[PDB]
RNA sequence: ACGAGACUCUGGCAUGCUAACUAGUUACGCGACCCCCGAGCGGUCGGCGUCCCCCAACUUCUUAGAGGGACAAGUGGCGUU
């Protein structure tokens, strides 16, 4: 038999969520950005977006050849319907997930919290974002926990434009004395094309065009051509 | 004898009544039953108001059949009234002169505007934290 | 100038049809009509001892208006509100063994027949009888 | 030496009267378009209480109705609206017989041909489209018709080569040749956007007007600037008297009549008695038309009224 | 309350400054001009701007404005 | 010549209408008989949950909602032309089902 | 055509003897309706309920207590029966009796309170015509309601008796007693 | 500059557009019943055809897409006008 459309769409969503969680846990070290599943009756293709594809592919393609195996093992759909591809992100500075992972691995290496946060902020701003915010919370110094906040540029908080103008990422890092939490918000710039920014402008931004020069008429002239 | 007819609708909260009005002798029926057999009969005059205001002479050249659906009893009655009035006005506009339509519309509007214009009121959504849209659950201290 | 069922008042029509069915005398009445209540939400037995004829007339009228109704549909038609002590009231359906026997008795009078799709409907004889009863009701209403 | 006197007023609309159309075949009926999305056919009684009463309402347009024009035989009607569509109605039954689709903006003007076989329409899409009766757009013009909106398009009723004249908000008056549809003449004399353009019944003179307030008369056959007559604030409508050799201009508060032979004002039409309402601006005169009889002017105003002016000869 | 936020007022003033010739006292013509010249990503914002432009044009016709 | 029904199911309306328009245009470019697209009633799945992971504070509720849109297209044509037009139709987020009644 | 309430009570002969309350009782020609049920929106704006016919106002004010909220058809039936009983008892138009009862029941001078939660002190003030009509209708409905409770007597009969006593001016009615007490307190608070 | 507003969903209007046997309406055929004092261009029908060889049209009612529509815009007052 078959299942209803409601169950079908819910199952597709759950499958995508679990796949994204597994790929995150597996490829955090490689700057994993996201997963895109394109379903075709011939084969279901999975595109993995990460900062570097060399580690994802592995030597001679071993590691990726492992992943497309376990996926086929996990969800059970038949062999030959799995094929994973790795594509680098167009701009890594405008992705909140990649920047959160970069900050997490800089902190894990022993770098100073403030220096790493400022470096990430500077890189994000140099990438071309309207603004950025980075919050680090935990036991930064001492038994008492606190929070450090680094902001720059513009930033919107309320309304519907937050959905498509703000990119958010929350991460955890386990240090010797406990868990630190990282929050990164990036405000995308307006782009007429949909490559590196929202196509539509902000609702309250009105752009009035400058009128063109007009020649002052002096005498009635009739032109026949 | 050309086939001339008009179908018009009237609305109350969820109730919709559609009246088909064609050339005829004066028949007016709702769901196949006469006007006087519609329930409840407490609000029977509300259903006879357009005829009483305009007279049987203006209804003597048309047959009207109404189909009602949705809502409650009172809402269905109020939808039927508006459907009848609007159907007669729309028939007079098309197949009679404009002056007769103006007279009928003025007579109907002076008595009650809802005979020709629908009521926009609808139920408001419930909000969590209370039994209904505005009421809230009983607060307690200590 | 032919009177149909929809023209007359429905309550007077039901009363007249019940009287006609009782006077005919060919309706079959169960033995337990005097010891049962018509639903589980009822508190007492019906006040009128000749309730079977009234219920048969009502069922015939409903089959006239909306054909193809089965035992479950008739049970839903005659359901009502049930009050249960200190708990909130709820909708409750009627008794199936009353509706089934009413339908069987009406079929015994050649007024109700099995429907092809399912359920039961009226025979042309039943429609003729109902239209005659409606005409009688209209005549009685107009003459007085 | 003639005085124009207000005879009566027609009240059937709820919005601004935008255009008035007459026909020689039926002197007793008028056709008026308005902003209430309705076109009213007026039956004239010339009685005591009412000069005329509405007869039938043509309602198929979702938006405002901008222009209306009757056919040669006075049996069909054509209408443009702000919804981007044109409608062809049967006046006998009051039903839409044809619909013209293809404009992406408001249709500001529409005009019938001299044989009722060609239809023209100008839109806020900066586009002039030419259709047939069946409703097929035979030719659209994107040949730099206007850099701005096209206000009015008219046909030339002359025995010579058929001509279509248009006015634009780009301060230009363009003259196009029919049946070949090429730009023939440009006229650059105005300082401001244009509203109306009209053609004399001889087919030789054309009048253009707009915000600048000066009605400019050009020569069609030869293609030169002829005259410029000063007027009031804004020229809304320009019309020619078929048999009297006059030019009637519709200004906001008043209506001006010029005698083209002497360039002298013949009459100015305006009335208001109430002193309290003087603070509010008088209703503007939007539309203007001549009856084929030649003795009555019909003027449609912002006041949702149509006023008739009767000529009195002295 | 029907007080206009500074966005509507600023846009209306700039539009009247740049395109005073094309405007008038009609709300609908003004709202048709505004969508032609300006980029408003909302219908309600455009209607508010046009409705303030009409009021400001009437005020200008009455006399000089402080702005 | 078969009576073939195409059912399109999607979560967003823009992509669904784009795909429907593409199919209609493609089919009518082959001088075929097309019926529709007829739009089924939209389905709305709702989940109401508590925001707090625990049972402390004001009783606040999240109301999550998912919307499903459905289109139908009818075609009188042989199978091969239908597959020809359908091959292009592949779009991300839209489920296309082709059946022969 | 002639419009009569319930098909039998005319409105032309009814006349109001109070100049102050003429603008707030709607019983006259343009307010003549067949039934006291219109589903109108009178509470949308202030002072708009002065255009509501007074019979419909009585019907609205009779849907108490909470066990009777929204049951407006029963209230219309009660009003119809009460008018029939009034016509049988008095022999005159029940609408005139209702108008007289509302005129006589409305207090003319009230007392406004300045109260520290326990003790209260008051000062005499005037009552607007609209509040007079509102309070008269409220008092009449309350009197009928309290009369009908726990008694073998129809609510229509009690309402008819209340209206007849109020129109007559007799002190046997609840509304007249309440009005007299309110005016006495206001007089003593001068 | 953030917040507020703007924004998103929702409820009201469209006899104007798009188009539907998994929605209907009207009309026309067949059939059942009633009135033989008006038997009919008569009434009732959630009874059957009218897309699938050939045997009707059309979206008012139902669904959902694209657009329109309202801005304190018009009038009269009160306001530093
Ligand atoms: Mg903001
Ligand atoms: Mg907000
Ligand atoms: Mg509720
Ligand atoms: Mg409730
Ligand atoms: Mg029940
Ligand atoms: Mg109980
Ligand atoms: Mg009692
Ligand atoms: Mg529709």
């Amino acid at each position: 038999v078959q299942i209803s459309k409601k169950r079908k769409f819910v199952a597709d969503g759950i499958f995508k969520a679990e796949l994204n969680e597994f790929l995150t846990r597996e490829l955090a070290e490689d700057g994993y950005s996201g997963v895109e599943v394109r379903v075709t009756p011939t084969r279901t293709e999975i595109i993995i977006l990460a900062t570097r594809t060399q580690n994802v592919l592995g030597e001679k393609g071993r590691r990726i050849r492992e992943l497309t195996a376990v996926v086929q093992k996990r969800f059970g759909f038949p062999e030959g319907s799995v094929e994973l591809y790795a594509e680098k992100v167009a701009t890594r500075g405008l992705c909140a997930i990649a920047q959160a992972e970069s900050l997490r691995y800089k902190l894990l290496g022993g770098l100073a919290v403030r220096r790493a946060c400022y470096g990430v902020l500077r890189f994000i701003m140099e990438s071309g974002a309207k603004g950025c915010e980075v919050v680090v919370s935990g036991k930064l110094r001492g038994q008492r926990a606190k929070s450090m906040k680094f902001v720059d540029g513009l930033m919107i908080h309320s309304g519907d434009p937050v959905n498509y103008y703000v990119d958010t990422a929350v991460r955890h890092v386990l240090l010797r004395q406990g868990v630190l939490g990282i929050k990164v918000k990036i405000m995308l710039p307006w782009d007429p094309t949909g490559k590196i920014g929202p196509k539509k402008p902000l609702p309250d931004h009105v752009s009035i065009v400058e009128p063109k020069d007009e020649i002052l008429p002096t005498t009635p002239i009739s032109e026949q051509k | 004898g050309p086939l001339q007819s008009v179908q018009v609708f009237g609305r109350k909260k969820t109730a919709t009544a559609v009246a088909h009005c064609k050339r005829g002798n004066g028949l007016i029926k709702v769901n196949g039953r006469p006007l006087e057999m519609i329930e409840p009969r407490t609000l029977q005059y509300k259903l006879l108001e357009p005829v009483l205001l305009l007279g049987k002479e203006r209804f003597a050249g048309v047959d009207i059949r109404v189909r009602v659906k949705g809502g409650g009893h009172v809402a269905q009655i109020y939808a039927i009234r508006q459907s009848i009035s609007k159907a007669l006005v729309a028939y007079y506009q098309k197949y009679v002169d404009e002056a007769s339509k103006k007279e009928i519309k003025d007579i109907l509007i002076q008595y009650d505007r809802t005979l020709l214009v629908a009521d926009p009121r609808r139920c408001e959504s419930k909000k969590f934290g209370g039994p209904g849209a505005r009421a809230r659950y009983q607060k307690s201290y200590r | 100038p032919g009177v149909t069922v929809k023209d007359v008042n429905q309550q007077e029509f039901v009363r007249a049809l019940a009287a006609f069915l009782k006077k005919s005398g060919k309706l079959k009445v169960p033995e337990w009509v005097d010891t049962v209540k018509l639903a589980k939400h009822k508190e007492l037995a019906p006040y009128d001892e000749n309730w079977f004829y009234t219920r048969a007339a009502s069922t015939a009228r409903h089959l006239y208006l909306r054909g193809g109704a089965g035992v479950g549909s008739m049970t839903k038609i005659y359901g009502g509100r049930q009050r249960n002590g200190v708990m909130p009231s709820h909708f409750s359906r009627g008794s199936k063994s009353v509706a089934r026997r009413v339908l069987q008795a009406l079929e015994g009078l050649k007024m109700v027949e099995k429907d092809q799709d399912g359920g039961r409907k009226l025979t042309p004889q039943g429609q003729r009888d109902l239209d005659r009863i409606a005409g009688q009701v209209a005549a009685a209403n107009k003459k007085h | 030496t003639e005085q124009m006197t207000l005879r009566g007023t027609l009240k059937g609309h709820n919005g601004w009267v935008t255009q008035i159309a007459t026909t020689p075949q039926f002197p007793d009926m008028i056709l008026s378009a308005s902003r209430d999305k309705t076109i009213i056919m007026w039956k004239l009684t010339r009685d005591e209480t009412n000069y005329g009463i509405p007869q039938r309402a043509l309602r198929g347009h979702s938006h405002f109705v901008s222009d209306v024009v009757i056919s040669s035989d006075g049996q069909f009607a054509l209408s443009g609206s702000w919804d981007g569509t044109l409608r062809l109605w049967d006046l006998t039954t009051g039903t839409t017989t044809r619909r013209f689709v293809g404009h992406t903006k408001d249709v500001l003007s529409v005009a019938f041909s001299s044989d009722n076989r060609q239809i023209v329409s100008g839109s806020r899409d900066k586009t002039i489209k030419l259709w047939n009766t069946l409703g097929v757009c035979k030719y659209t013009v994107q040949d730099e018709s206007h850099s701005e909106w096209v206000s009015c398009v008219r046909f030339s009723p002359n025995s010579s080569n058929p001509i279509i004249v248009s006015c634009g908000w780009d301060k230009l008056v363009k003259v196009w040749n029919l049946a070949n549809c090429k730009l023939k003449t440009n006229h650059i004399g105005h300082t401001g956007y244009l509203n109306t353009v009209t053609v004399s019944p001889d087919g030789s003179l054309c009048a253009s007007g707009g915000k600048d307030g000066q009605a400019m008369l050009w020569d069609l056959n030869e293609g030169k600037h002829l005259y410029t007559l000063d007027g009031g604030d804004i020229i809304n409508a320009l019309c020619f008297s078929p048999n009297r050799y006059w030019l009637c201009a519709a200004t906001g508060p008043s209506i001006k009549i010029w005698d083209l032979e002497g360039k002298i004002i013949v009459d100015e039409l305006k009335q208001e008695v109430i002193s309290t309402s003087s603070k509010a601006e008088p209703p503007q005169c939007t539309s203007l038309a001549w009856s084929a009889d030649g003795q009555t002017l019909f003027a449609g105003y912002t006041d949702n009224l149509v006023r008739v002016w009767q000529v009195t000869i002295g | 309350g029907r007080v206009r936020t500074k966005t509507v007022k600023k846009a209306a003033r700039v539009i009247i400054e740049k395109y005073y010739t094309r405007l008038g006292n009609d709300f609908h013509t003004n709202k048709r001009v505004c969508e032609e010249i300006a980029i408003i990503p909302s219908k309600k914002l455009r209607n508010k701007i046009a409705g303030y432009v009409t009021h400001l044009m009437k005020r200008i016709q009455r006399g000089p404005v402080r702005g | 010549i078969h009576r073939i029904r195409i059912t399109l199911t999607s979560r967003n309306v823009k992509s669904l209408e784009k795909v429907c328009a593409d199919l209609i245009r493609g089919a009518k470019e082959k001088n075929l008989k097309v019926k529709g697209p007829v739009r089924m009633p939209t389905k709305t799945l709702r989940i109401t949950t508590r925001k707090t992971p625990c049972g402390e504070g004001s009783k606040t509720w999240d109301r999550f909602q998912m919307r499903i849109h459905k289109r139908l297209i009818d075609l009188h044509s042989p199978s091969e032309i239908v597959k020809q037009i359908t091959s292009i139709s592949i779009e991300p987020g839209v489920e296309v089902e082709v059946t022969i009644a | 055509p002639d419009i009569k309430l319930f098909g039998k009570w005319s409105t032309d002969d009814v006349q109001i003897n109070d100049i102050s309350l003429q603008d707030y009782i709607a019983v006259k020609e343009k307010y003549a309706k067949y039934l006291p049920h219109s589903a109108g929106r009178y509470a949308a704006k202030r002072f708009r309920k002065a255009q509501c016919p007074i019979v419909e106002r009585l019907t609205n004010s009779m849907m108490m207590h909470g066990r009777n909220n929204g049951k407006k058809l029963m209230t219309v039936r009660i009003v119809k029966h009460a008018f029939e009983i009034i016509h049988l008892l008095t022999g005159e138009n029940p609408l005139q009796v209702l108008v007289n009862a509302i005129i006589n029941s409305g207090p003319r001078e009230d007392s406004t309170r300045i109260g520290r939660a326990g003790t209260v002190r008051r000062q005499a003030v005037d009552v607007s015509p609209l509040r007079r009509v509102n309070q008269a209708i409220w008092l009449l409905c309350t009197g009928a309601r309290e009369a009908a409770f726990r008694n073998i007597k129809t609510i229509a009969e009690c309402l008819a008796d209340e209206l007849i006593n109020a129109a007559k001016g007799s002190s046997n009615s609840y509304a007249i007693k309440k009005k007299d007490e309110l005016e006495r307190v206001a007089k003593s608070n001068r």
